[PDB]
């Protein structure tokens, strides 16, 4: 999971 | 504020690959020549300005047999409708044109990129 | 010896969200309590343990409406299927818990991951 | 495009  | 994971895009794409693996609700046969290939028509559509255009048609979208063009090669489609479900093209020596040519008829930009690409370098 | 396009998957996840919003091609509706949604069946599978098993059973794959439990939250379901369709998860404190149970009632199992660790930190 |  990432910050986009 | 959302999150996002990386590989969803792609984790969806094979799950899409198996169920046109396994013929799970597939709801097209696409016909090239003595061939037939069947799909996810949501698929097809999002991958393809052709049959994009085919299937938002009121009439074709009803269609459960789309024929095309005569001239198109059953291969060249084979390794489309690959890419379609995979996001890798299996581009040879033997096939570039037919593929270049299928990708056209389809009007799959990305594709024809590269095969213009990959034939330049050659010449 | 394939190649690959890298936005490939993602490009077609952008289009298939294009078809949710435009109604195109739709073939279920998703009853969470008062609210309906409306989905394509392939993605739902590719997406979730309890969609992939309720459309692969041979009476429920030909249902055009499926109810869920009534201890869905709508909202939290509803994050989730904007999930499906993006990759991007809108987590916030006032919905975690709801997204969490909804994501464990659904199986998407790396959706209740992250639940977790959010919880965790939190704790 | 790349070498996957
Ligand atoms: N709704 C919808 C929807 C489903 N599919 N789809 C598109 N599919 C498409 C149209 C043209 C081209 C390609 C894909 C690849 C390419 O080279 N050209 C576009 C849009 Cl703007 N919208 C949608
Ligand atoms: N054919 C087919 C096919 C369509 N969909 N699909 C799967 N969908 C799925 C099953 C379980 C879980 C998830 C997705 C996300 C998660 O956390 N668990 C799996 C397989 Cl093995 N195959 C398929
Ligand atoms: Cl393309
Ligand atoms: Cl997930």
């Amino acid at each position: 999971w990432v910050i986009p | 504020s959302c999150i996002q994971f990386t590989r969803h895009a792609s984790d969806v794409l094979l799950n899409l690959n198996r169920l046109r693996s396994r013929d799970i609700l597939t709801d097209v046969v696409i016909v090239v020549s003595r061939e037939q290939f069947r799909a996810h028509k949501t698929v097809l559509m999002a991958c393809s300005g052709l049959f994009y255009s085919i299937f938002t048609d009121q009439l074709k979208c009803n269609l459960s047999v789309i024929n095309l063009d005569p001239e198109i090669n059953p291969e060249g489609f084979c390794i489309l409708l690959d890419f379609m479900y995979t996001s890798r093209l299996n581009l040879r020596e033997g096939n570039i044109m037919a593929v270049m040519a299928t990708a056209m008829y389809l009007q799959m930009e990305h594709v024809v990129d590269t095969c213009r690409k990959f034939i330049k370098a050659s010449e």
